[PDB]
């Protein structure tokens, strides 16, 4: 497994000590657990040894990988300057997206200040979007923006619903509060307010 | 605080929502106060409530509303008592707020379906009683007296034309009258009345009791005697006991009448405590076929309650006191009971205000049976007039005056 | 009447139950007509509130005269908490319908509103790990051979040897409930003794079969197993019935006894690809009724198997047609069910099984050259080797031959 | 082929089963035969294949006859017999497809089962109905009705002349209608319609339930209300529950009606699964007084075959009727067949001649509502029965038998306006 450029010349016990001491940031020692594993290491034993449970180890590895896939592409350094203390659980839900739409989803999820549930559902609006090729008003929501994918989900879930009843309208108002294009906005305005 | 007030959150279909009204202590911002309520009432980032909307109360200073969502997972299936400790257990004692009142709750369908709901419900209850096309009538027996004489009063009133007769809510079992005998003598009164008139008549026997076992014994005896309906105080006895009785009733085919004694302690003051519409929803989920809602002869709030406990779906409308759209997922409604300050002069209004799906519990007639007669006539006259197309809020005076000439019992009532 | 049970513009509600069917219409019958007919027969054959609606029809790619139909059913049509009612309505008589040559049910979406009316597994995956105090690995077990003709004492000895040797569970043969040559009461006593004298220093058990001819007999057997301190019991739900299964599941929750479910008849219902009910449907139905463990069978189509394994373990599964999942299914925090792999497996295949199923599973094995305890040892060793290797990040498919105390060697040497 | 013996004679205590199968190319019938026996039974405890006769006409299609020792089965348990014979034998690679066609239950095993709670003769005596087939119908609208209006429909139909009215098999207890209320209103309808005609009438109250306890509660309530008959779905609910209910019924004197919903899942295709006649025998052993068989006019020989298997005391093997083995029922009572599906009075002649007197006909839309409906069927049946007794040919004169009766009955005359 690949090791960072700093710890290239340590042994297994050096890895163990830097893990048990937290003597780095998470994206600096998450690759290390992976290399350490190859030299005889088990996570249940590591709970006795370092002291991080297996679910946390997996979350850390996947989060560091997602963060690398983000930083290696077009971006601005503010969000990587924000993913420094406690960004693993949020990076763990966008792992479903390919590298292109990943950097687009990160902006949405950190600007609206969303938690794991919203991130899981949002990546899903994006993953479900492509296989609805034929629908009512599908090409009016663009694909390269996450807000419009989520807005399309909400709109279709309220589209053939009960006559208003403040249920269809409520989902329409949810859809209008997240869309970020202009065709989406004037279409949802055509729908919710006046033919 | 900022981990609770989240101004950009859209509630999920599975969230329980609550609307609170509050007045913050001087020096405390409305948003911080809203965040605090969500925090005190919840917590693991999926086990916390979120405050998603805060707005001022129009026309009032230091008075705000806050809307808080709570994840479905926090509520025990089928349990009103768990919902209440979670929502109202400690927020009312919170130091940064001067006063706090709970105005409304949206129960997500996912949670509504875990509750029994009313034992029988409005449509079933009409079929069981075989009474259609009108509101039902009853009264409370005065003096509020031996079991034999009590039974005679019950007989005469039911025989005279009322559908139901009620026990005083404060008499369970006392040295001067023990429940076992009240039950025997009342049952006789009912049976004679039914045999004589050919109709179905009942009596709201009070089965409120100090213990669960005693409550069941009273309920079981009422069933043994063939009583179609029983009464219980859901607030004093509480929800564990109420729910238990409701389950018993559904299994055994007995209708349940719920009295609202002590609600004033909880909701009379407009700026603190729990609004009765919340308690009314909670009761619909727990059990009860009939519920005292009281009469109006705030009108808007009253109308709000009535739809909330009867309709399958109620659209939000702040002018009627409904904060959230509520979908009852086909759970049956609760038949409202109007009471307090009513006699035949108010019959027109009561019929138009509540429609047919209601019970009117009347207070004293100058001539018992003549009382029952006067109300039975007044009601039928009002219902028929409504169906014909008369406006009961204006013509009500003439409808009653004409009806008063058909039966002198009614004239005697109208004359006073 | 023929149509209007097919409404192409309809969008399903969050509270609708959805079902996906595959069918082949009789020559002369249009796909849409057939779709509408399925919806009608399965729901009505204010009625608009009580009828199903076909909302989408599409051809099966690559197959002649083969179509899919997606039908919604209103929540109000299903008895709360009852698998029996759901199936009675959906698969009651539509399969006998004359305009269709064949019909198969592929999937059901249970709306959250309905999911919450069911008990779900008595304990589920996380609770079971804690009850058993077994973490970080798949659990192991085996069946006992000889099957029939053994005295309760000899049977108990075989159970003893296998459990002491290193397995977590030993299973009763599905064909032995109570027989003239062996009566359940004695099997239960001798097995319980085998557990007692083995339970090592760790919790062990045996899947006592409590399948019985009547509801009373079933309880009687289950109660005896409880008196003896047995942590787990089993039941053949497709031969016994969902009513009986549900009853046993409630009993289990109240008494703290894990429940093992054995498919035991599924090949009758789901084997042929063009008729009947796909196993994944039955798997969902079972998760709602009860059961902590469920036989899934082994892998060693693959995609379809993986598909239902996630459906019965995960909280939220996104639709993915390539894995046989037609509808997104939200389980609303109902606990999952441990899959049990079995049939055609040996230590030889342990690497694959560990990588395929992960930790939340049970692997049941059917003999070893040296009695039985070395059998148990060989499996225990092979599993631990595989788990540790996977933890190290090794490739369990490519390095499987290297990843796999001469007990294990004897097994590997044999094959 | 250690499980295949070309020369073997079964013992009187052996259980026999007849399977039909199609081998994978490359697999001899002999091996497939032996494999079925091995997989289903595993020397005193192994099954033995003793005959592998090919089926005429079809290619790569064979039969296998397998004996199983008495000691492989739990006394009194259908669940066990099926688990042992059909549990996993349908799942192995040597065979492309497998279907179970028949089972011979040895007397020694038949006697360990309860059998029908009452049986055909007792059931007639309890109902005091003789000479003719019984009639019934169901109620439309099915879904969305209140218990009271439902009760009115029941009353009218029974008052009008039917013997039984049946609940929709799909409605146990639902948000729009709860079972307790249905039971009360139906019971009232029965009591009134019975009192006004002077004859016993019933309603097949559905006591299918999610748990064994709930099932009993529903059954107990029906008993308290004096209901003579209840119904249950033996396939969806399953045999453990069905057997329990049947035992309850015998103890309490309630007749049991069995619906066959979901049978199509198991027996619709002819080259895989379990033939209905097997399920019918299994049910006769488990319990149930009435069983849906389905009609013929609304394969004929195979249908008649199982109808005799579940009614007669002794049935000789006859392959042309789908009966593979001679079955001696050891004086266990039979099960009364119920015909249904696509039937109305036009088919009354055929139904009477096809099933004879020991049957129930479940009809259904009459032009003048429900009591006329019931009236028309009651008349059509009596007319057909009497003509058959006289010696008239129902398969040829049936058109005239109905028209003469129609002239007599305005209700029937309307019913025949087809």
């Amino acid at each position: 497994s690949p090791i960072p450029t700093q710890f290239r010349s340590l042994d297994s016990a050096g890895k163990i000590e830097i893990l048990a001491g937290r003597m780095a940031l998470w994206f600096e020692y998450a690759p290390l657990i992976s290399s350490l594993y190859t030299d005889g290491f088990t996570p249940p034993t590591i709970e006795e040894l370092t002291g991080i449970s297996s679910i946390e180890q997996n979350r850390l590895i996947v989060g560091a990988q997602v963060r690398d896939s983000i930083l290696q592409s077009i971006h601005e350094p503010e969000l990587i300057s924000a993913f420094d203390t406690g960004g693993a659980e949020l990076l763990y839900e966008i792992r479903l997206l390919s590298t292109t739409q990943r950097v687009a989803a990160a902006t949405f999820i950190i600007d609206r200040n969303i938690d794991s549930k919203g991130a899981q559902d949002l990546a899903r609006a994006i993953k479900d979007y492509p296989n609805r090729r034929g629908d009512v008003g599908w090409l009016d929501f663009d694909y390269n923006l996450p807000g419009d994918c989520l807005s399309f989900l909400y709109y279709r879930q309220s589209r053939e619903n009960k006559n208003p009843s403040d249920q269809r309208t409520s989902m329409l108002l949810q859809a209008l509060g997240v869309a970020e294009s202009e065709k989406a906005k004037n279409r949802l305005n055509t729908e919710l307010y006046g033919d | 605080k900022l981990t609770y007030y989240t101004p950009d959150y859209t509630p999920k279909d599975t969230d329980l929502l609550a609307a609170f009204r509050f007045s913050p202590q001087p020096g405390v911002p409305a948003d911080e106060a809203g965040a605090a309520i969500a925090a005190e009432s919840s917590t693991m980032d999926r086990y916390k409530g979120k405050c998603y909307h805060i707005e001022p109360v129009q026309g009032e200073e230091n008075s705000y509303f806050a809307f808080i969502a709570y994840p479905l997972d926090l509520f025990e299936e089928g349990s009103v008592t768990n919902i209440l400790t979670s929502i109202v257990g400690n927020v009312f004692g919170f130091k940064a707020i001067r006063s706090l009142r709970l105005e409304d709750i949206r129960f997500p369908v996912a949670l509504v379906k875990t509750f029994q709901g009313p034992p029988h419900g409005i449509q079933v209850e009409r079929d069981l009683l075989n009474k259609y096309g009108r509101p039902m009538l009853g009264c409370t027996i005065k003096p509020k007296l031996s079991a034999k004489n009590y039974g005679r009063a019950v007989y005469e009133c039911l025989r005279g034309g009322l559908d139901f007769t009620k026990d005083d809510e404060n008499i369970n079992s006392q040295p001067f009258q023990r429940w076992r005998d009240r039950f025997l003598f009342v049952a006789d009164a009912i049976h004679k009345s039914q045999a004589e008139t050919g109709e179905i008549k009942g009596h709201y026997l009070n089965v409120t009791a100090p213990t669960c076992e005693e409550m069941m014994k009273r309920a079981e005896f009422a069933k043994e005697l063939g009583m179609p309906i029983i009464m219980h105080d859901f607030l004093t006895a509480g929800f564990t006991a109420n729910t238990t009785l409701a389950k018993w009733c559904r299994d055994n085919g007995v209708l349940l009448h719920i009295h609202r004694a002590m609600h004033a302690v909880i909701d009379r003051q407009r700026n603190h405590g729990i609004h009765f519409r919340v308690l009314a929803k909670c009761l619909r989920l727990s059990g009860g076929d009939h519920l005292h809602s009281g009469t109006v002869v705030d009108k808007a709030s009253t109308l709000g309650f009535v739809d909330l406990m009867r309709e399958d779906h109620i659209e939000a409308d702040r002018s009627r006191g409904v904060f959230f759209t509520q979908d009852w997922a086909s759970m049956p409604g609760v038949l409202p009971v109007a009471s307090g300050g009513i006699h035949v002069w108010h019959m027109p209004a009561l019929v138009e205000i509540f429609g047919d799906d209601s019970v009117l519990q009347f207070g004293g007639h100058p001539w018992n049976a003549p009382g029952a007669t006067a109300n039975r006539v007044a009601l039928e006259a009002c219902v028929q007039a409504r169906n014909e197309g008369r406006d009961l809020y204006r013509e009500g005076g003439d409808i009653l005056r004409e009806a008063g000439k058909w039966s002198p019992e009614l004239a005697a009532a109208l004359d006073l």
